[PDB]
């Protein structure tokens, strides 16, 4: 079986470097063109670079040409993209796939570029020119609706509770930087206690509130 | 490069129906094209090659085709588990391109928004940043707007699992000095299923 | 499902081909059949021909030369390029003799090829290129120079990219001290009407001190990334200025390509070894 | 050059 496994995801400033390793099992790095691509965040896929060691062929996109540089190690069978210069527009989860240079029926096609077969998981890269805080929480107070407002929090995610009706709005990078998000229910009138659980795992923020 | 446009931006269907997506290359593609079946955060996956090529594994209900520069994506019987992004790219030049998503969604009985309305409370306003929220919840289909009378920012949650609704949530965010200098706060919901639209107010 | 298809200007005369790389069995080669397709009035009483050359070239040294009639006449596939076409396209069918070299070539043309020339003529055009190409079907080396050095291959068949393992042990028993090991690989191409050739060099600083034991395993891969400058370098056939791989490890006129991996240590006691480097079948 | 029908 063929798979790709991808790491080196974390935060990183604006301006700052990281470096992405795709290992490669049940293939080798020198006979498949081994593309690495990105999705921001609730955008579509786009191709940042592709290379292939047998014939030394780099491809870079040409928003990630010397901003990002790919290359790899046959000795250990694993893809590495340098990523410098890194920016908030680079923020994405980048994925790693491959394309076969076999099945021309005898070797290698070194002009197909095929279509990536074989996707990794996919590894989160941020850029933010900011440090961790806790959410800020407040209640929303009037079928009566009520809700907790969890506000200027880094990074995700936050998991919000309810002591049915709740649904989580997906958080929001600010201005500033920061993620806000809201988190409602709806409860007859008639009853109008609700108590709001805020968990920051990353910060260890835990906070609770009292609607109604 | 190659603008790699892609038709419908968005589509809706039940189970049954038969989806079309037209891929449309700006050049000429000599067959290098691939449709990428990209579930909600989880990675691509290949589909189509060749551009008719069904991919190992990937079901027979899915097929492509060419009739020249415009690739057709068709889909026999969109069951209920292909419900994802679908987005074409194509293979032949570098950089390699992809199309712009085309989301199949899920349909039902156009819905109004349940408007509710929320101003800050006191917690929030002594901080200094008072930020009211609209709520539009169970409301269908996503296409509706949320305008504030007196920096929104519109959070839509994603079809909802248990009836294919919507649940909105325009968040306004203002300073405490200008929120106080106003008295009367107001959400309009203009929604495709309203007649006319839906305002809610509430009085600092 | 697909065959090339190649005509002149005129295009009165066309070939329609099944394959453009028949893999060689070593006991049956895949026959080059095709089919002719003419319009009788470009040819009348003329005759229709297609030849099949094995020419070598560096001087076109013609190894082989066969001329096969398509007109007058003298397979499945055929038989569905026909029915599409009708009386007019004509068979033709040539065998590759076992005993010719395979396709392969020199990075500057040179080298060995294959051709089908389609002609009419009244008595003995399109240029179809093809290739003859193979598929891939424990090395130990002790030299007593006392300094002892082993070294072993983890198996002798290795694919195009795969990168291969060398087992190293060297026991210094002597007073001299190694400076340096190198693991190299040697492709020698023999063009008979051998020259070596360095493709991978892991030159490591490891240094064995007297009376000691070292013993680890290196990883050398021969790549095209970095032969591209490589005068003479033996690369496979190459249909029409596609970009190729090394030339693979014939397996026994033209030219013979030969792989080994030599285990060097600079202090000078050496070793070598063979390994076959075909594609897979895929 | 090559073409490249279908059978």
């Amino acid at each position: 079986e063929v798979q790709l496994v991808e790491s080196g995801g974390g935060l990183v400033q604006p301006g700052g470097s990281l470096r992405l390793s795709c290992a490669a099992s049940g293939f080798n790095v020198s006979s498949s063109y081994i593309h690495w691509v990105r999705q921001a965040p609730g955008k579509g896929l786009e191709w940042v670079a592709s290379i292939s060691s047998y014939y030394g062929y780099t491809y870079y996109a040409d928003s990630v040409k010397g901003r990002f540089t790919i290359s790899a190690d046959t000795s250990k069978n694993t893809a590495y993209l340098q990523m410098n210069s890194l920016r908030a527009e680079d923020t994405a989860v980048y994925y790693c796939a491959r394309k076969s240079m076999y099945h021309r029926g005898w070797g290698w096609l070194s002009w197909v570029y095929g279509a990536m077969d074989y996707w990794g998981q996919g590894t989160l890269v941020t850029v933010s020119s900011a440090s961790t805080k806790g959410p800020s929480v407040f209640p929303l107070a009037p079928t009566a609706a009520l809700g907790c407002l969890v506000k200027d929090y880094f990074p995700e995610p936050v998991t919000v509770s309810w002591n049915s009706g709740v649904h989580t709005f997906p958080a929001v990078l600010q201005s500033s930087g920061l993620y806000s998000l809201s988190s409602v229910v709806t409860v007859p009138s008639s009853s109008l206690t609700y108590i709001c659980n805020v968990n920051h795992k990353p910060s260890n923020t835990k906070v609770d509130k009292k609607v109604e | 490069d190659i603008q790699m446009t892609q038709s419908p931006s968005s589509l809706s269907a039940s189970v049954g129906d038969r989806v079309t997506i037209t891929c449309r290359a700006s050049q000429s593609v000599s067959s290098a094209v691939a449709w990428y079946q990209q579930k909600p955060g989880k990675a691509p996956k290949l589909l189509i090659y060749s551009a008719s090529s069904l991919y190992s594994g990937v079901p027979s209900r899915f097929s492509g085709s060419r009739s020249g520069t415009d690739f057709t994506l068709t889909i026999s019987s969109l069951q209920p588990e292909d419900f994802a992004t679908y987005y074409c790219q194509q293979s032949y030049y570098y950089p390699i391109t992809f199309g712009q998503g085309t989301k199949v969604e899920i349909k039902r009985t156009v819905a109004a928004p349940s408007v509710f309305i929320f101003p800050p409370s006191d917690s929030q306003l002594k901080s200094g940043t008072a930020s009211v929220v609209c709520l539009l919840n169970n409301f269908y289909p996503r296409e509706a707007k949320v305008q504030w009378k007196v920096n929104s920012q519109e959070s839509v949650t994603e079809q909802d699992s248990k009836d294919s609704t919507y649940s909105l949530s325009s968040t306004l965010t203002l300073s405490k000095a200008d929120y106080e200098k106003h008295k009367v706060y107001a959400c309009e919901v203009t929604h495709q299923g309203l007649s006319s639209p839906v305002t809610k107010s509430f009085n600092r | 499902t697909r065959v090339f298809k190649k005509s002149s200007p005129n295009c009165k005369l066309t070939v329609y081909l099944g394959k453009r790389d028949f893999v060689d069995h070593l006991d049956k080669v895949d026959p080059v059949d095709g089919v002719v397709l003419v319009d009788p009035d470009y040819l009348k009483d003329r005759k229709v021909f297609v030849t099949l050359t094995c020419a070598f070239r560096y001087f076109r040294k013609d190894l082989f030369i066969a001329n096969y009639q398509a007109f007058p006449p003298t397979t499945r596939l055929q038989e569905r390029l026909l029915r599409k076409l009708g009386q007019h396209a004509h068979p033709f069918f040539f065998t590759i003799p076992q005993n010719l070299p395979c396709s392969v070539t020199l990075q500057p043309a040179c080298g060995v090829d294959f051709e089908i020339r389609a002609f009419c003529a009244k008595s003995l055009s399109v240029r179809l290129v093809i290739r003859k190409v193979q598929f891939a079907p424990q090395p130990s080396a002790e030299t007593t120079r006392s300094l002892h050095l082993e070294a072993s291959l983890d198996k002798e068949l290795y694919y195009h990219g795969e990168p291969l393992n060398v087992n190293v042990h060297v026991t210094n028993n002597s007073t001299k001290t190694v400076k340096k090991i190198k693991v190299s690989v040697r492709q020698y191409a023999d063009i008979c009407l051998q020259y070596k050739c360095p493709v991978a060099q892991v030159e490591q600083d490891d240094q064995v001190s007297p009376s000691s034991t070292f013993c680890k395993v290196y990883t050398i891969t021969p790549l095209l990334s970095n032969n591209r400058e490589k005068r003479g370098l033996a690369l496979d056939g190459k249909l029409k200025h596609e970009d190729t791989n090394l030339a693979s490890s014939t397996i026994v006129l033209g030219i013979l390509v030969s792989y080994r991996v030599k285990v060097k240590l600079v202090v000078d006691v050496s070793v070598e070894l063979p390994f076959v480097l075909m594609h897979p079948k895929p | 050059k090559t073409g490249l029908t279908k059978l």
